[PDB]
């Protein structure tokens, strides 16, 4: 359910969870469907995360970190004005600390594979390739939209391109980072990122 | 048992109300549906299978926000006719909201007030929130205080109104709206608390330091403040100072109950890691002469009384040292007939912060609801704005065509001038 | 933050400003369609100093282009980086100033006043606080000299507590286009001494000559002529957008240069300007730049400072470079050029380590200097005035648009009273 | 020739652009690391020598 | 109880303090984020999970310096409210930071110093870092010390100020910023330590023998001086000294409060092997005229008082032999009225080294803060350059339009000439 009801992650959420709850039904005072606390997910499969040199990184690395989706497009000039600023904020968290603290995952709005690589080589943090359908189902979950083409389900777009958002363990958002929002604090709202209340646990 | 009734008049009071009831439901563990997976009894009734309804009334003469709540997230936390709305916006007219369009839902609003009050005995008071500077917030608020002083004369009436600021007042006819509600809250309201939109603008731009937050963030800071007021009702603590004590100790005169508000520490996201939450510095910042919520400078006024509601893991010793050092500072002064004017109501529960909002998880907090003779300047600039506008009959024909007679314009002016002479004479 | 407002004035100003907006844009790493490319905090964190947002991430310069003829402004949309400017920022003249100061300032430029204020105030008050202005204009023609000096005569008294730097292109002793030379030169300069904060003198005749020995190429087009100016255009304001060990800004640059309010005419030069044959063969270091910028032959102005004497010098070094190698190397040039510097000021120079190198080059320096050597260039303009004014020549075109013989003689009297302090500060 | 034009005497680009404060005043245990790969690190003698006193100088603090 | 704050005003103050707080953070085992993976109380403040906030203010009118530490690797060690920015550079002008818009900086800077001081068991230091000849170093440096003089009365004001050099000045109005700063630095600060740039480039020439040091290698040496000066407050030692008695140790007269600085041993790691640095030879290496850091020859300046701070495994008895052979040495001039003029403190910890710095690790070090009459000759040459600036009134009328009255150059001159004459009558 969090933060958005209708999303491809959250229709897979309900299909997965009360399926194994009805596995527990005829296996045995269970209640159907389960409570939102009882639903649990895996956000990224085994073959999703790619680092800089295109090797797989599992989900176990993300523990004890502050992981945030980075919804961005290479040709967007507002992404161009943000990308160095978030590069600086990455290296200040990482180097200023015994264990590197924040972690940024990439999803892209680019045109094709070649445009994806030119935006990828400038980025040291982890990334998700465009051919994975995990990217497109994440567009409809956190409601990031460039220009309204795909049908939204009675919603209005929360963000614009680009938008960074910190997440939790079960697909929820933790706190918003308004670089283009109702606050529209461009290139300054990255300081609002916390790391005491949002830990991917 | 032990419960209070909250009233919201005008869409400013509604936008306060959906913020306070946003915070009240989360700190009690209940949901927008009304279920939780007996401290909640002061704000929510019990109905069978754990569903809770707030003890509130929503009043607004236009549907532009009331049915929008009826389509919003909090549809079914509220009772259906808990949200009362007419058709026609009163539109910045005290006379319209007092005579013609107000009375069609005055009888509807008293019917819901009776039905929620007689639910359980042991009611303490009414917590009314409205806009003084508008039409229906001032006019329909005046009739509700007129008709509640004749039915529940004994019960408390704590008001929290959005008084304007000298710089920005966002209106052209609000000198007429404010001084015409001045006649209503002297002899009817028990204790009136002055709030101000642009003072909370001042707080959120330099202390929590977002460049552009809006109405929806002032609503969070009001919700924090009224939470710290009502905390002693809800949760246990070292000392219990509830809403029946707030008037025993802050107001010494029947005509002197206009008094300010303050909240410390209003901490941003980045400020919480470094700034240690010493009880000594949160009281100092609460007493800071520009950290309150009125644009009301107290350096050229005297302090009558002060209550400090501490909320969190607070020991009373460093509270006693915090109130020791605030007397020893020569910067502020208290009035000469009152050497001791402090209250320390402590509650063990830490403040409940909203994730994804703008504040951070603070271990301790302090709420400063203080009476002072500094009401004189916030009402004398208000008197001067009335003087330059009333002298040439501007916006006068709108009110006299709605039933209100010319002459009540005059007697509200010397009613405010009499209160000005009261605050001047008492500070001697 | 600190906003600089740029104005292109006249045909020379429009063309020299086009190249400067090309060299700033790729110094910050910006595609001419508006999108930023280059991936660095250190060239993007200070971009609002010269540029503005466009709610798409696009950056548009804070530059207005103003000209009384439509010819050379159509060339800058046609040329590269023509889409970078704002279309509203252009203001048009459909008549064409025919080399006359009178229609530049009084008559034909009066109807363009109500439009040029409405676009420079719109850009100014949109920011929180303006820092200064920076115009580029030539004293030769009419729409640069007369129509440009009309801007200084109005922007100062409406924004009094600010500054501006005017880069004036000055005429030639030897070559002469724009045959009515001394009238436009004198009519701009007497306004310019009273009412402008500093003036940088830029000389075409001399900058052909830097292009003939140190850059020594046979076919000098107006492109690389303006590209050599745009290096010192950029270096004089580099620390406004860039950090440094010892900083400098325009307001500071005025405070510690001008001693008395009526001398503010400054030499300008850029080092290194290494020949194409000498490119690989210079292990470039601080000693060889110091002799290059304390070299008379390498000055953009057509004045030899051997005859003159530097009242105050200034150097904005740029790049990764040592700081005492600035310090005691300039103490070496005081101890060797003892007679080339004024004796009643010790330590006559600026040191300023702009920590960001020029575009592609490891390390450089930009020299600006208050010199008394300009008195010889100001007196040849004076006798060029008097030689053509005794015969009353080329005056009927001026007087027909509201001139006076009286107003010409305080132009020469302010000219002589401008030169007057220079030879008695020697 | 170049890739940057007439003013560029050679090619460095903005990729080689940092400041002295950023390059040098970076985290110190990091600054231990890349220097570790590139070269990080009357007379009074020990009690063995028979210079000045050596009998009672050896007993309380042997060396 | 032990507590010293730092006030860095000017680009020199931020750059020197950039080296100071990186040296202090590596010495207490503090990462750049602030948290350690009871001696930290004197320079930092405990908060949260061991995360330390330095008791400091980084003040600068212009950007591009103060944002550089707002964007470097030390952003999240500093509280972001003592990081103070304006928009306009003080522009190497004394009257810009004293007589036009810098009031918006000082009115909240006193608020931040008050907030820092309400964190303290006992205050004992006011370490101010600035440049004399800079515009905001002299301009706001004058205004902050007069505000702190009337705010905090009888405490110790430390000040490590960068005097301009005899030979280079990197400005033409360096006399115009030095005589104005000194005219109000005599009556405001208590301990003024002279620092001067190519005394110390010449130090790095013949001692550290590296071919390109810069401004940042200057600041590392100065940070080593401050660290050894206040090491006695941090760790226990054989003979503990206190910053509040340096005030009574050095100065003989109320107007004679200018001292010197010198640090030893300073040898790079290549030549730190041929010789074993003993206590009796680091004293001679510090007392030599070519090791002090203001390039004034103490051969023609009579020594008055002298204080030596020791850091490492040093016993006091070879200190006693070392100070005896200095006292009997004739090339160091001691004046006839003062036979006892040495105060030696000894601390236990060895000096710390930045990882891979030009300084080498050493088991012992000496810092010398010495009062001498030779300051009269540094000041008499800046005295001569001020008349030769003022001979035909150059660069004076932009000061007049800035806000100073034409004619306060005269009494700033007479205060400097009273400084010239009084060391002459002391030395007899
Ligand atoms: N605290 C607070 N005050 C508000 C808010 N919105 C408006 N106000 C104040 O309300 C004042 C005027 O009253 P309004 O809220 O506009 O409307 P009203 O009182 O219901 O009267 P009508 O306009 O006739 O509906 C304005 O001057 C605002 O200061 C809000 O969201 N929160
Ligand atoms: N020792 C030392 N001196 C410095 C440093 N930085 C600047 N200075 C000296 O300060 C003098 C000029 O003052 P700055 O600190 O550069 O500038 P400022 O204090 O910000 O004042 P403004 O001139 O208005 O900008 C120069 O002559 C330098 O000698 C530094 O990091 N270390
Ligand atoms: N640096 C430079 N100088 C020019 C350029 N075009 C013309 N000039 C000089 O400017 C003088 C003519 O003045 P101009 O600005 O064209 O007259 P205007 O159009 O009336 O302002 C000639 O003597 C040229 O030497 C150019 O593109 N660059
Ligand atoms: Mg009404
Ligand atoms: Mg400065």
């Amino acid at each position: 359910s969090q933060p958005v009801f209708a999303s491809p992650l959250n229709v897979e959420k309900r299909r997965l969870n009360e399926e194994r709850a009805l596995m527990q039904a005829q296996k045995a005072n269970i209640q159907l469907p389960p409570n939102y606390g009882d639903m649990d997910l895996i956000l990224f499969p085994e073959g999703s995360l790619k680092n800089s040199n295109n090797t797989v990184i599992p989900q176990s690395h993300l523990k004890g970190k502050s992981v945030a989706l980075y919804f961005a497009d290479g040709a967007d000039p507002k992404c161009a004005s943000l990308l160095p600023f978030l590069l600086n904020y990455y290296r200040t968290m990482n180097e200023g600390g015994a264990n590197q603290k924040i972690e940024i995952i990439f999803v892209s709005l680019d045109r094709d594979r070649e445009a994806f690589e030119s935006h990828r080589a400038h980025m040291p943090w982890l990334s998700i390739d465009l051919e994975n359908p995990l990217t497109e189902i994440l567009k409809r979950h956190f409601r990031v939209m460039k220009e309204y083409e795909v049908p939204t389900y009675g919603y209005g777009s929360r963000t614009g391109v680009p938008s960074v958002i910190v997440i939790g363990s079960d697909g929820r958002e933790a706190q918003f980072l308004p670089i283009c929002s109702g606050l529209e604090e461009g290139d300054r709202a990255l300081l609002r990122w916390d790391w005491r209340n949002t830990k991917f646990a | 048992m032990r419960e209070v009734i909250s009233i919201h008049v005008g869409q400013a009071g509604i936008q306060i109300g959906n913020a306070c009831w946003e915070l009240f439901c989360l700190e009690h563990g209940i949901q927008p549906d009304g279920q939780m997976p007996d401290a909640f009894n002061t704000f929510f009734s019990e109905t069978g299978a754990g569903k809770h309804v707030p003890r509130c009334v929503f009043l607004d003469l236009e549907p532009t926000v009331v049915d929008e709540v009826r389509t919003g997230t909090y549809r079914h936390l509220f009772h259906p006719e808990q949200l009362i709305s007419g058709k026609e916006d009163a539109a910045n007219n005290f006379a319209r909201g007092h005579y013609t369009i107000g009375k069609e839902i005055v009888d509807l609003s008293l019917d819901r007030i009776r039905k929620l009050a007689d639910n359980c005995t042991g009611l303490q008071g009414f917590l009314m929130f409205n806009a003084v500077g508008g039409g229906t917030g001032s006019g329909l608020g005046c009739l509700l205080l007129e008709r509640l002083s004749v039915d529940y004369g004994k019960k408390s009436k704590l008001n929290f109104c959005s008084w304007p600021s000298p710089q920005v007042s966002t209106a052209v006819v609000e000198p007429y709206n404010s001084v015409l509600s001045t006649h209503s809250l002297l002899e009817h309201t028990d204790v009136a608390v002055m709030l101000d939109n642009e003072a909370i603008y001042d707080i959120c731009r330099r202390n929590l330091d977002i460049e552009r937050p809006t109405y929806t963030n002032l609503n969070r800071l009001i919700a924090q403040v009224i939470s710290s007021l009502t905390a002693s009702l809800r949760f246990d603590g070292a000392l219990n100072v509830d809403v029946t004590e707030f008037q025993t100790n802050l107001v010494p005169y029947p005509r002197i109950h206009f008094m300010l508000s303050s909240y410390a520490p209003i901490i941003s996201a980045e400020k919480a890691y470094h700034e240690q939450l010493s009880v000594a510095e949160i009281t100092n910042s609460a007493f800071e002469p520009a950290s309150m919520m009125a644009k009301c400078d107290p350096r050229h006024g005297k302090y009558m009384a002060c209550c400090l509601m501490y909320r969190g893991d607070v020991v009373p010793k460093d509270v006693n040292a915090a109130v020791a050092t605030i007397k020893t500072k020569r910067t502020i002064q208290f009035v000469d007939w009152c050497p001791t004017g402090f209250k320390c109501g402590i509650n063990y529960q830490p403040p409940t912060v909203v994730p994804g909002g703008d504040l951070a998880k603070v271990m301790r907090a302090v709420c400063m609801i203080s009476n002072s003779t500094a009401i004189a300047e916030v009402f004398s600039r208000m008197d001067h704005k009335f003087d330059l506008m009333y002298a040439k009959r501007a916006f006068v024909h709108w009110y006299v065509g709605e039933g209100m007679e010319e002459g009540e314009f005059s007697e509200a002016r010397e009613d405010l001038a009499a209160l000005e002479k009261d605050y001047e004479e008492v500070g001697i | 933050m600190r906003e600089i407002v740029h104005v292109q004035g006249g045909q020379c100003g429009n063309q020299i400003g086009a190249k400067f907006w090309e060299v700033i844009s790729d110094e910050h790493g910006i595609d001419p369609t508006g999108t930023y490319c280059g991936d660095s905090d250190l060239q993007l964190e200070r971009i609002n100093v010269f540029y503005n947002e466009a709610t798409g991430g696009r950056f548009v310069p804070r530059a207005i282009l103003m000209d009384l003829e439509p010819g050379t402004m159509d060339s800058v949309r046609a040329g590269p980086f023509g889409q970078l400017f704002r279309p509203d920022n252009f203001v048009f003249g459909q008549t064409g100033a025919g080399n006359n100061w009178a229609k530049g300032h009084y008559t034909e430029g009066a109807e363009l006043i109500d439009s040029v204020l409405d676009v420079v105030r719109k850009e100014a008050e949109g920011c929180d606080c303006l820092q200064g202005f920076q115009i580029t204009h030539s004293l030769g023609g009419g729409t640069g000299s007369g129509m440009g000096t009309l801007l200084i005569s109005k922007v100062r008294e409406e924004y009094p507590d600010r500054i501006m730097e005017t880069f004036s292109v000055f005429p030639s002793p030897k070559v002469s286009d724009t045959v009515v030379e001394p009238y436009n030169a004198t009519l701009s300069v007497h306004q310019l001494v009273e009412n402008a904060d500093e003036v940088q003198v830029i000389d075409n005749e001399a900058l052909y000559d830097i292009c003939f020995r140190t850059l020594k190429l046979t076919t000098p087009t107006y492109g690389d002529l303006n590209h050599l100016v745009s290096a010192a255009m950029s270096g004089v304001t580099c620390c406004l957008r860039f950090p440094g060990q010892l900083n400098s800004d325009l307001r500071k640059l005025a405070v510690n240069l001008i001693p008395f309010p009526r001398l503010h005419f400054f030499l300008i030069g850029f080092a290194p300007l290494t020949s194409r044959g000498s490119q690989q063969y210079r292990a470039l270091s601080v000693p060889e730049l110091t002799q290059q910028m304390f070299d008379a032959k390498n000055m953009m102005c057509a004045s030899d400072p051997r005859h003159g004497r530097y009242l105050t010098a200034s150097a904005m070094f740029r790049g990764r470079m040592s700081t005492k190698e600035v310090d005691e190397q300039m103490l070496n040039v005081q101890n060797k050029n003892s007679s080339y510097f004024v004796e009643w000021i010790p330590n006559n120079m600026k040191s300023s380590v702009c920590d960001i190198p020029p575009k592609g080059l490891k390390m450089s320096v930009t020299f600006v200097g208050n010199s008394t050597a300009i008195q010889e260039m100001f007196k040849r303009v004076s006798d060029q005035f008097t030689a053509m004014f005794r015969r009353k020549a080329f005056l009927h075109w001026y007087t027909g648009e509201g001139m006076d013989e009286m107003e010409f003689t305080e132009a020469e009297s302010n000219m002589n009273d401008l030169v007057s302090e220079y030879q008695q500060y020697q | 020739l170049s890739k940057y034009g007439l003013l560029g005497h050679d090619d460095s680009g903005a990729e080689s652009w940092t400041t002295e404060t950023r390059s040098e005043y970076e985290p110190p245990r990091l600054r231990r690391d890349q220097l570790k790969a590139a070269g990080q690190w009357m007379a009074i003698h020990v009690s063995r020598t028979h210079r000045e006193d050596y009998i009672r100088s050896l007993t309380p603090r042997p060396a």
